[PDB]
């Protein structure tokens, strides 16, 4: 029952087509609670969860300022990178930054992280100790030395150890209405005959939280080692998630096949067959 | 200069029943660079849909969910058109009930 | 809440 708080930042330069766009999204586990977008009508930080809109006006003001200040830093960060890599001023470019903290099942701090990327490629990451950096290339090493002189590692370490964790417990408690209870998946098995000899069995898992789930097919109660036809887990669009696994079986002997579902909301793994 | 082709899934929030108001989701993931055009089409017509807020996975590749209200039936033709630099042509993906 | 990032590239 580990919990996390995460912030995803995206800065995209668009030469000729105006100022660089800035997006920031806030996550507690798999729930998005806060949003910033430079192209948005309201240039401020916006609530996305029921338990976040509880917060006062100053909260929204400081968090707007925070993202707005980050917007400036990444604006020049894009300008610096063009020079580092001798890139043309004409092309679009991307910087990404994901930071955050995790708490343990007891409540105590488990992990902190701060990773960055230029044009999809790794650039600089704070080490697991929260004291050292790892640069990906020679340009990122110049960035590294500058950040070590500026004590950025020490300044983020204080935030994760102090503020980040403290706010996470707060959101969890205020959000235990939705956050601290896992939604158990609705599982069904459907039958689709392709021909008179064979038939597709589909294992549906719908309306679950969190996103993590394992669907495993079994014949005669024996596991299927090799890849099965399945889809990458997708959002239902209401906070819950969806996934299905499909196998081709001979018609008539559908009883010999069972779907084995592993999910956090389930105390014991759930077994499903064609009803 | 790192390019990842989009991964599309077109589906509904709830199991589709004919004439029963539902939510049409287009889940575009694993793409880079970030700028992308994603439209939802009813009989080739552009629908007004709300895009979710841009994010990415642990390989730095982006994901977006474009969704809107729709009434599922056999007559109408619902799809998700996606424009991207990696794409030679705009690829349109049809929605199917027994997904 | 969010984190201010002062140093740049």
């Amino acid at each position: 029952g580990s919990h996390s708080m995460r912030y995803f930042y995206t800065a995209v330069s668009r030469p000729g087509r105006g100022e660089p766009r800035f997006i920031a999204v806030g996550y507690v586990d798999d729930t998005q609670f806060v949003r910033f977008d430079s192209d948005s009508a309201s240039r401020r930080m916006e609530p996305r969860a029921p338990w976040i809109e509880q917060e006062g006006p100053e909260y929204w003001d400081r968090n707007t300022r925070i993202a707005e200040d980050n917007a400036q830093a990444f604006r020049v960060d894009l300008q610096t990178a063009l020079r580092y890599y001798n890139q043309s001023e004409a092309g679009s470019h991307t910087i990404q930054w994901m930071h955050g903290c995790d708490v343990g099942p007891d409540g105590r701090l488990l992990r902190g992280y701060s990773q960055l990327a230029y044009d999809g490629a790794d650039y600089i990451a704070l080490n697991e100790d929260l004291r050292s950096w790892t640069a990906a290339d020679t340009a990122a090493q110049i960035t590294r030395r500058k950040w070590e002189a500026a004590g950025e590692a020490e300044r983020y370490r204080n935030y994760v150890e102090g503020e980040c964790v403290e706010w996470l417990r707060r959101y969890l408690e205020n959000g235990k209405e939705t956050l601290q209870r896992a939604e158990t998946p609705d599982t069904r098995v459907t039958r689709h005959p392709i021909s008179d000899q064979k038939v597709t069995l589909r294992c549906w898992a719908l309306g679950f939280y969190p996103a993590e789930i394992t669907l495993t097919w079994q014949q005669d109660g024996e596991d299927l080692t090799q890849d099965t036809e399945l889809v990458e887990t997708r959002p239902a669009g209401d906070g819950t998630f969806q996934k299905w696994a499909a196998v081709v079986v001979p018609s008539g002997q559908e009883q010999r096949y069972t779907c084995h579902v592993q999910h956090e909301g389930l105390p014991e793994p759930l077994t499903r067959s064609w009803e | 200069m790192v390019q990842h082709a989009p991964k599309i899934q077109v589906y509904s929030r709830h199991p589709a029943e004919n004439g029963k108001p539902n939510f049409l989701n287009c889940y575009v993931s694993g793409f880079h660079p970030p700028e992308i055009e994603i439209d939802l089409l009813k009989n080739g017509e552009k629908m007004k849909a709300e895009q979710s807020d841009l994010s990415f996975s642990k390989d730095w590749t982006f994901y977006l969910l474009v969704h809107t209200e729709f009434t599922p039936n056999g007559q109408d033709e619902f799809s998700c058109r996606v424009k991207h630099v990696t794409l030679s042509e705009p690829q349109i993906i049809k929605w199917e009930r027994d997904n | 809440n969010g984190y201010n990032f002062f140093s740049t590239f």
